[PDB]
């Protein structure tokens, strides 16, 4: 509208300091949905082993569990070293 | 309550690996890979019986292939590693992204030569 | 228990007569209701660090949040008492008596 | 709880941090997890009164672990006799132990 | 061996404080148009030696013991900040070495309430309870500052920071708190002009290089040491000296002006950053290590 | 001129640079010309006690190689 | 062991120099020289600086571990969580601010 | 710029902790045959300290449970040197 | 106070406490006590004189040595059992210290002396919160721990109560200084029957709930604090008097009122457990109120005491103080015996 | 001696107490409250409590006390006593330091002393953990876990925290 644009051209005269820190804060909150690297976020944490991996007693059926750490099966961190 | 079950000082002992701790380091993913067997072996004892005693052979044979491998160097890439190692142990950290040249040098020999 | 809680629950103890045994300055109080908190968070502390409970290690600073707001809350009482009789006397705090 | 609101709701609000065998932050374990899971894996449905009675063991065994009274008190047994020996002069530690 | 390392880092900072008496008379004169000393050894170099023992043989209170332990706290704290400093080795090295600094930088505002209760007049206490007003307001925003460069930087080590910065100074990610943590500084420490002795000049030295570490990282060598150092001390100089300008241009706040500068403009964008570094991270990938 | 002010400039420079080079030197005076080993977490310090006793004489600073091996 | 030989040079280095500088100048032996409630008042605006002081630390205190919280798989918990705590620390200062608090006119 | 150097030290740590991962085997096997040994150690002292008191049972757990139980530091260094108990207890703690 | 700000206030008070009600923690019950606490300290000032300023720190000093003892057992407790959970404690220490804590809390006997005083210097509308509200926090801590209170403590606690309250309420002119004993001696009646059947410590809990609302907002409509102020009422609005009448014989537990029905289920529950002698003196100590009840009622209803000209003035104005609920509260307070066996519901 | 720092520390933590808690003047009062606090710090330090032990630096010291402090010089007599000057003051000290010096005697003598709990004077570290060697910090892990597991202890912490501004500006307002 334009009753809102005469609005905060006043506060951007009258109080630049909080007309800054309104902005960036909606921009605190907002970003962080709208982004598409917040999910890489998420894997790079869960990526990192803090713990030993306690291998599975290999009953017989765990066809997707490697046997070996350089086996092809498990999850790869390919994604982390292009990103 | 019973007596505590513990063995004796002849069953405790195996050849150490009696290297710094920057020699581990240094030697330690190319020790994950060669070693995987018995190394995962011997956890999963340690997870699955929960306790140090259960698993006293399975740790005896962690010694025999950590021994193994160190070997396998002394015998081929001995100065590649000591060069290598020797450029870890200066760090405080002992950091890996300090030394990529002489970690390049050791990971050449090794793929040639084992 | 172990030798060091003797004298964290000996302090606590001194801290609580200290509290109950009042002189004349209602300050001289409040510092008893805080050394009562202090002790109760080192006993805390000992307890849920040596036993390694983790998710417990964030106890000790929600108690010394919560309790330091209440000195807070307790400084401005005494502050609004000093402003009725200038000095923070528990004697001058009688009338309720009839 | 008085109300029991959260397992209506099916909402977690504290329960996490109740005990120190739940989940923790990276799997890190307590020391007395083992002995606090027989306990409660023990007295699990049955009651408070009965698992005052048929729990007693696996609480004893928890509390031994927690406080450690009565290992602290085979150590000052033994301390206390070593040294005796020692003031008298029958015995002598080892090369190690010295 | 430790012994000789104290002594090694307590001396140098005395002598660095004493000089940096002179260094503010010459810098202020020139900037006046005068020339500051220059009589009392060649270049004023002497300067610092007369003053120092003139005072302390000049001749020379409500509670004895307050009286005694202000000027130890204020001296024996100010000295402690020092210990943790990668210069780009600590003397003491910490892994809560900024929390360590807030920490002791908090009791710092002990001996301005000491000394004022100690002087036995109602009017000096007042004035020591402005002081201590002032002090406490704006240890909130370096408080909150900190925290939020240290999202970027990823631990309370202080030698994280120097590789926190390797490729690049956090002045240029970080420049808007770079502005309110240096202003936060001078209040801190009292200074022009926010002035509304030995001690009061090891923590300006010490905020500064405290500064230099936390928004402009010296690339450090490790087979080089001595690089770092002087780089490093390059830094601190130069954000040193800069109070000694910014003490030359100014007037004087008012004090309700400063306490209306940080809780109605400095806290309200101090957290407003503080909530957008939070989210930067997360929204850019670019969480630090944990370690 | 500004100059003459330099001097006093370059005696607090000295002094707030021998902290630093000192703390450098000493730490590689007492760890076999190493840097100091920085130990902030238990890993660290366990494998700095593992090299104290490798090390076969208390030191951990002093680094044991393939010559022990065999 | 470091830390505390540190602290104890530096307050007792502290120790020496207030001592002698309270007794290096009896060394003149000056003359003698002849100088011959229990509010200050003191100004309830003095005393709301301090409190909110307070008030506001313990909230910082609340945000400290937040440099390790952004380490955890729950991220999204700890984003909504750390902006909350922040937000509240707006809004306690927005209504100190639209009631008077933070001013100094009597 | 600060976005790029934070991932790359991200996969450094993953690197630094992987390296750790490898050798955790070795360090646990040797920290077994570490405590077993010392646990030996001190149930030989015991029985010749504790020969002479009546009622005494040597090795004799205070525990209803079987289990294994991870000793204390009371029960690993209860007969042994002052300095080697200092640097166990309080070593980390007060390095550096 | 603005009142948005009052009523989010007020809405602290409730939430401290049903915090401690719906935690299973002991951390969050300790929150809910000193949330519950922070937010009751401004509403006891909201007039602004040195006799409300008195009683908010007489008040803040009893509360905060109580949580202390609190926090202090919940730590002990911690020790002995490594476990947080709201249930019974694992220490007798322990237990004393919570005991005690809560007891302080309620302003039990001997930890008594700040409810009249306290309650004499706070407004009628603060009193009914101090008198009423606060005692369900104190109380579903207690009905939760009470398999490991220790009998004599509880049970002497309950005996001391009923005997304070019963005399400290004779020597009184002042209806907040009765109010206030009034509640002393009906707290010892809910912790008697606390270790029997804790179904009957929240029957007595809601019935003297019930009545003493009905009370508080009575005196609140005609503004009466004093003995002597209330006894004009029958030459104001003659239907409160009559209210004030049948609400005071129904605390005094007179047949055929709602208040026999709490002090009638405590002498069944515990005669079955064969405590014959302690319900019977509880029961003839509980005459003590019935006494200063049946004075309030001479000098109100049943009696006409001397007026003033100046009330001929109050005759043209009506009564406009919302009195919210009064007309419900009261023929809940009066005419709820014949439903007794609704208990059940709060089993 | 250092095998007992954590024994050392506690037991000036309790002088420290008896300081305060006898009552002097409320500015020597706040100085015992001091030396506790940051005696009580370290003794959090030397149990693994890093962080915790320098929340009460930052916290308790240098918010708190700073606070206490404040708020003595401003509505407190401004003339301190002579400590233990006063009989009272001095007789609840000594009677203090008399029972802190007896409880220290008989647990040192007999490695054991009973008073409500049983104590052992076998020393603190007899019961440290003899495993641990992982790469992270465990009591950061538990405070950090706050803003993950603890969603409801922080609304209940913030909302205190907030409602303890509103209260306190109704409570000094005066009308
Ligand atoms: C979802 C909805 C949640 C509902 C609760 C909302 C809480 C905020 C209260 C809203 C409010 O009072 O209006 C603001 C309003 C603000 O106006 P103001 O100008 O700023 O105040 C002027 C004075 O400063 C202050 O006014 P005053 O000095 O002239 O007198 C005030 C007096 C005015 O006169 C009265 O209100 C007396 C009548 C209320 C007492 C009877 C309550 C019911 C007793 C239980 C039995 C019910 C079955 O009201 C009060 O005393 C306030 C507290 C009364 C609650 C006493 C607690 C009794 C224990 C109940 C336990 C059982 C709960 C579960 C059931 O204050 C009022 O006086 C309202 C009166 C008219 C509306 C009444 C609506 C509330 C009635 C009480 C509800 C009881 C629920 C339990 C409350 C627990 C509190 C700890
Ligand atoms: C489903 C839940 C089950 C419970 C249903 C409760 C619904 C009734 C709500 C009544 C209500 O709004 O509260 C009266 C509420 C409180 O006013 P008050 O001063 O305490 O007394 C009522 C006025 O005299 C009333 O004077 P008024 O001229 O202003 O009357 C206006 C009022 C109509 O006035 C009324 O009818 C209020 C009287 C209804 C009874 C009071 C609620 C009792 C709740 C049941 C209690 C049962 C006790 C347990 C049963 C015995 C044990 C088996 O109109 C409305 O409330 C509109 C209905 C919106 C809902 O007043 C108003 O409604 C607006 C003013
Ligand atoms: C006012 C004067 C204050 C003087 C300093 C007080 C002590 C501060 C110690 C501290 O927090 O160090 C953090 C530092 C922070 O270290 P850190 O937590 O980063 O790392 C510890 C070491 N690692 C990482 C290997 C585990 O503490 C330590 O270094 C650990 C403790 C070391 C041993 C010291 C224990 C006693 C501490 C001093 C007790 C003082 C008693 C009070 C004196 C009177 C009151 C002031
Ligand atoms: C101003 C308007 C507010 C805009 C934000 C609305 C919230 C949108 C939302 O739901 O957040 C989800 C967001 C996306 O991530 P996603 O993986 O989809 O999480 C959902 C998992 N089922 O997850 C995120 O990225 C984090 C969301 C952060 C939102 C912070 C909002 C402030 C929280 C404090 C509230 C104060 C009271
Ligand atoms: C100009 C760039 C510069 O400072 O030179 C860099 C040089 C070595 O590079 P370095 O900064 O250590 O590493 C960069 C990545 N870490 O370092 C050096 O050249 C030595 C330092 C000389 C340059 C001084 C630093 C720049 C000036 C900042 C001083 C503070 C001024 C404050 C002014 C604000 C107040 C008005
Ligand atoms: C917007 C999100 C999307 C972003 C995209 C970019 C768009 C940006 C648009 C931003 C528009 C924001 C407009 C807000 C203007 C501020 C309101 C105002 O006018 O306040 C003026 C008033 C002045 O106060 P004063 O100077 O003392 O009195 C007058 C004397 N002449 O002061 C007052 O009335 C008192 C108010 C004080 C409280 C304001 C500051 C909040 C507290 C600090 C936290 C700051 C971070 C924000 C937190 C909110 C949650 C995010
Ligand atoms: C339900 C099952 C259980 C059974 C138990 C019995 C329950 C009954 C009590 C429940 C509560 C109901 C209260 C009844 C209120 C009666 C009010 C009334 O009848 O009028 C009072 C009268 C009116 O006064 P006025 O304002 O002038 O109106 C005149 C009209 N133009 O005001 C006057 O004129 C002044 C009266 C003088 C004072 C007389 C005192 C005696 C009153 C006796 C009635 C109260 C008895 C309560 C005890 C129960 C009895 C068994
Ligand atoms: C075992 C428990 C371990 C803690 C006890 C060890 C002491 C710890 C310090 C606590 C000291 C509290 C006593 C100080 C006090 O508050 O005294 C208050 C009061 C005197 O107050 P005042 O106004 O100064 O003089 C009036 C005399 N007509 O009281 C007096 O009459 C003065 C009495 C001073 C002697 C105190 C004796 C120790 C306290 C009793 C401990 C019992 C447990
Ligand atoms: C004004 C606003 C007042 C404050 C309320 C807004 C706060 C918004 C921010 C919190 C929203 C919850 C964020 C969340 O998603 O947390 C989920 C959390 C569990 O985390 P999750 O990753 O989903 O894993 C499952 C483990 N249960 O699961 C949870 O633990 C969430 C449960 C939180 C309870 C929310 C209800 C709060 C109501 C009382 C508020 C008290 C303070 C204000 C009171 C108002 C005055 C009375």
């Amino acid at each position: 509208a334009e009753r809102v644009a005469a609005f905060l051209k006043n506060v951007w005269a009258k109080e630049p300091v909080l007309v800054a820190s309104f902005a960036i804060a909606g921009l605190a909150v907002i970003l962080p949905t709208l982004s598409p690297y917040t999910k890489y976020s998420l894997m790079i944490n869960r990526a990192t082993p803090y713990n030993y991996p306690v291998p599975l007693r290999d009953d017989g059926n765990m066809p997707d569990v490697p046997s070996h750490p350089q086996d092809p099966q498990g999850p790869s961190l390919e994604w982390l070293k292009r990103l | 309550p019973g007596i505590v079950e513990l063995p004796s000082l002849e069953d405790l002992k195996v050849q150490e690996v009696k290297v710094s701790s920057s020699v581990l380091k240094a030697a330690a993913h190319h020790y994950g890979a060669q070693c995987d067997k018995p190394n995962k072996e011997f956890m999963l004892c340690r997870w699955e019986e929960k306790d140090p005693r259960r698993c006293l052979e399975e740790g005896k044979l962690v010694n025999q292939c950590a021994l193994e491998f160190f070997r396998q160097i002394k015998r081929h890439c001995a100065e590649p590693f000591t060069e290598y190692w020797t450029c870890i142990d200066y760090s405080g950290l002992q950091l890996f992204r300090r030394c990529r040249k002489q970690q390049a040098q050791f990971d050449e020999c090794v793929l040639d030569k084992l | 228990m172990s030798m060091v809680y003797m004298n964290i629950m000996m302090a606590f103890t001194v801290s609580l007569v200290g509290l109950l045994m009042y002189r004349s300055h209602l300050m001289s109080s409040l510092l008893c209701l805080e050394g009562m908190m202090l002790s109760l968070f080192v006993m805390a502390a000992l307890t849920i660090l040596n036993s390694h409970f983790t998710l417990a290690s964030m106890m000790p600073i929600i108690l010394l949040v919560f309790a330091a707001c209440e000195a807070a809350l307790g400084l401005s009482l005494l502050v609004m008492v000093s402003n009725t009789y200038g000095t923070d006397y528990v004697q001058n705090l009688n009338l309720l008596q009839c | 709880p008085f109300f029991d609101v959260q397992k209506r709701l099916g909402v977690d609000l504290d329960r996490w941090m109740t005990i120190q065998s739940a989940e923790q932050p990276h799997k890190i374990p307590s020391r007395c997890h083992a002995f606090e899971k027989e306990w409660i894996e023990c007295a699990h449905g049955i009651g408070s009164i009965r698992a005052e009675k048929e729990c007693k063991i696996e609480f004893e065994d928890f509390r031994e672990c927690l406080l450690r009274q009565k290992t602290m008190k085979r150590l000052h047994a033994i301390r206390r006799q070593r040294e005796k020996l020692i003031k008298e002069g029958k015995y002598t530690p080892p090369p190690h132990h010295s | 061996m430790f012994m000789i390392n104290i002594l090694m880092l307590i001396i140098p900072i005395l002598l660095a404080v004493a000089f940096l008496t002179l260094v503010e008379r010459k810098v202020l004169g020139y900037m006046q148009l005068r020339k500051g000393p220059n009589v009392v050894g060649p270049y004023g170099l002497l300067q610092p030696i007369a003053d120092a023992i003139k005072l302390f043989i000049k001749e020379p209170t409500s509670s004895a013991s307050m009286f005694i332990l202000a000027p130890i706290m204020a001296l024996g704290l100010a000295l402690t900040m020092w210990i943790p400093l990668p210069m780009p080795y600590p003397l003491i090295n910490m892994n809560l070495g900024v929390l360590f600094m807030l920490a002791m930088s908090s009791l710092a505002v002990y001996s301005i309430l000491w000394s004022g209760w100690a002087s036995n007049s109602k009017y000096a206490l007042i004035g020591a309870l402005r002081a201590v007003a002032q002090t406490i307001s704006y240890e909130v925003t370096l408080a909150i500052i900190l925290l939020s460069v240290l999202l970027m930087s990823g631990s309370f080590t202080l030698s994280t920071l120097i590789t926190t910065q390797e490729q690049m100074w956090l002045i240029l990610p970080a420049w808007p708190l770079a502005m309110m943590w240096f202003i936060s500084t001078l209040a801190e420490t009292n200074r022009a002009p926010f002035d509304l002795f030995m001690a009061e000049y090891a923590n300006i030295i010490m905020m500064n290089i405290f500064t230099a570490i936390l928004f402009l990282g010296t690339s450090h060598n490790p087979h080089m040491p001595e690089l770092y150092t002087i780089n490093f001390t390059i830094k601190s100089l130069l954000l040193t000296m800069s109070f000694l300008w910014i003490r030359a241009s100014y007037p004087r706040f008012r004090y309700d002006q400063l306490m209306h500068l940080l809780w109605k403009n400095f806290l309200p964008l101090t957290l407003a950053l503080c909530m957008w570094h939070v989210s930067l991270p997360i929204l850019t990938s670019g969480i630090p290590p944990q370690t | 001129m500004w100059f003459e002010v330099l001097p006093g400039i370059a005696v607090m420079g000295v002094c707030l640079f021998i902290p630093g080079m000192a703390t450098a030197r000493i730490h590689r005076f007492s760890n076999g010309g190493k840097e100091k080993r920085v130990a902030h977490y238990p890993y660290q310090w366990y494998l700095m006690e593992r090299d104290r006793r490798v090390s076969g004489v208390n030191r951990s600073y002093v680094s044991k190689g393939l010559e022990n091996i065999d | 062991m470091n830390l505390m030989l540190a602290l104890l040079t530096n307050f007792t280095l502290a120790t020496l120099l207030v001592i002698i500088a309270f007794w290096l100048p009896q060394l003149n032996v000056y003359s003698e020289k002849t100088s011959p409630s229990a509010r200050l008042p003191f100004s309830m605006k003095f005393f709301l600086v301090a409190i909110t002081f307070l008030l506001f630390d313990l909230e910082i205190a609340l945000l400290l571990p937040l440099p390790w919280a952004s380490q955890t798989a729950n991220l999204n918990t700890m984003l909504t969580m750390a902006l909350f705590l922040i937000i509240l620390l707006a809004v306690s200062l927005a209504y100190e601010w639209t009631q008077k608090g933070l001013e100094w006119t009597e | 710029s600060m976005m790029k150097w934070n991932r790359e030290r991200r996969r450094l740590q993953i690197e630094d902790f992987e390296a750790r991962i490898a050798l955790m085997p070795l360090l646990q096997a040797e920290k077994d045959r570490r405590v077993l040994q010392m646990l030996r150690e001190n149930l030989e002292e015991e029985a010749t300290v504790m020969k002479d008191v009546p009622g005494w049972k040597v090795g004799e757990s205070v525990f209803h449970t079987t289990r294994w139980v991870t000793p204390m530091m009371g029960e690993l260094y209860g007969l042994r040197a002052s300095e080697e108990v200092l640097s166990a207890t309080y070593g980390f703690i007060w390095y550096t | 106070m603005n009142p948005i700000i009052f009523i989010i206030i007020l809405l602290t008070i409730m939430l401290g406490t049903i915090i401690v009600m719906i935690s299973s923690h002991w951390l969050l019950v300790w929150i809910g006590f000193e949330m519950n606490m922070l937010a009751i300290i401004p509403i006891m000032m909201k007039n602004h004189n040195p006799r409300a300023t008195e009683a908010s720190t007489k008040y803040f000093l009893t509360q905060s040595t109580a949580s202390m003892l609190l926090m202090m057992a919940v730590i002990i407790n911690l020790m002995f059992s490594g476990q947080w959970t709201v249930m019974k404690l694992f220490n007798p220490m322990a237990s004393m210290l919570m005991t005690m804590a809560l007891a302080m809390k309620l302003g039990m006997a001997p930890f008594h002396f700040w409810v009249p005083e306290v309650t004499q210097g706070i407004p009628l509308s603060s009193g009914l919160i101090l008198l009423t509200w606060q005692k369900l926090a104190p109380m579903s801590v207690l009905y939760q721990i009470f398999p490991s209170i220790n009998l004599n403590l509880i049970l002497t606690l309950s005996v001391l109560s009923i005997l304070i309250g019963g005399w400290g309420g004779l020597n009184q002119t002042q209806l907040r200084k009765i109010m206030a004993y009034s509640s002393i001696a009906h707290m010892g009646w809910m912790t008697a029957v606390l270790p029997y059947n804790p179904t009957m410590t929240l029957l007595n809990l809601i019935i003297y709930i019930i009545m003493t609302s009905t009370m508080f907002t009575m005196f609140m409509a005609n503004s009466t604090t004093t003995t002597l102020s209330l006894s004009h009422t029958w030459n104001k609005t003659p239907i409160m008097t009559v209210l004030i009448l049948a609400t005071l014989l129904s605390m005094g537990g007179l047949p055929p009122l709602s208040g026999f029905m709490p002090k009638w289920m405590i002498i069944q529950e515990m005669t079955k457990n064969n405590s014959i002698i302690l319900p019977t003196f509880m029961a003839i100590t509980a005459l003590l109120n019935l006494y200063f009840y049946m004075r309030l009622t001479y000098s109100t209803t049943l009696t006409m005491f001397p007026s003033t000209n100046n009330m001929k003035m109050k005759w043209q104005f009506p009564l406009m103080k919302k009195m919210t609920f009064l007309p419900t509260m009261v023929v809940l307070s009066t005419m709820m015996l014949p439903l007794t066996p609704m208990l059940s519901v709060l089993e | 001696m250092m095998l007992y720092i954590v024994f050392i520390l506690s037991v000036i933590f309790v002088m420290g107490f008896v300081g305060f808690s006898s009552k002097p003047s409320p500015i020597y009062g706040g100085l015992g409250l001091i030396v506790s606090g940051g005696v009580g710090c370290g003794i959090v330090l030397n149990f693994g409590g890093s962080f915790l032990g320098l929340m009460v630096f930052l916290i308790y010291l240098g918010g708190m006390m700073v606070v206490f402090g404040y708020t003595t010089a401003m509505a407190t007599e401004q003339y301190p006593e002579i400590w233990l000057s006063n009989k009272a003051v001095l007789g609840a000290f000594v009677t203090g330091l008399l029972m802190e010096f007896f409880m220290v005697y008989y647990v040192l003598k007999d490695k054991e002393v009973e008073v409500v709990f049983e104590f052992n004077g076998l020393g603190d570290w007899v019961i440290y953990d003899t495993g641990d060697s992982g790469f992270f910090s465990e009591e950061a892990m538990g405070i950090a876990a706050l803003y993950s597991y603890g969603t409801w202890l922080v609304i209940v912490t913030g909302w205190s925290l907030l409602i303890g501004v509103v209260v306190i500006m109704e409570i000094t307002r005066g009308n």
